[PDB]
């Protein structure tokens, strides 16, 4: 009692069910490494302006 | 005016010299140990993109 399959049957996703637990961690990923502390506040202006040699402002 | 108002404002000038010295000598530091290694926000350089790699199962299994 077989039938073949139609022209566009056997090239779909299947959703096959399975008991085997997932791999929680593929490729074996290393610890990647925290990043850089970013600062955060208000935004205060320069302090005594540019302090660029003799320019007070 | 008087030789009270020339001395404050010899006061205020030194003062304000006095703390941009700091501050200059604080940003070199500041640079020279950013630039040794970078961990703040400056010296920043570059990396290839995490957007563009493509996650997708592939044609073969062993990716």
């Amino acid at each position: 009692g077989w039938v073949r399959p139609d022209l566009g049957q056997l090239s779909k996703v299947t959703k096959v069910k399975t008991d085997r637990p997932l791999p929680e961690n593929p490729y074996h990923s290393r610890a990647r490494p925290e990043p850089n502390p970013v600062i955060e506040g208000d935004l205060k202006p320069a302090k005594h302006g540019t302090r660029f040699f003799f320019w007070t402002v | 005016d008087g030789p009270e108002k020339n001395y404050e404002k010899t006061l205020a000038i030194l003062q304000i010299e006095s703390e941009k010295a700091e501050l200059r000598l604080k940003e070199q530091e500041v640079r020279r140990l950013m630039r040794a290694r970078g961990d703040g926000p400056w010296y920043q350089f570059p990396t290839p993109e995490k957007e563009f790699i493509d996650h997708s199962p592939k044609a073969t299994p062993d990716n």
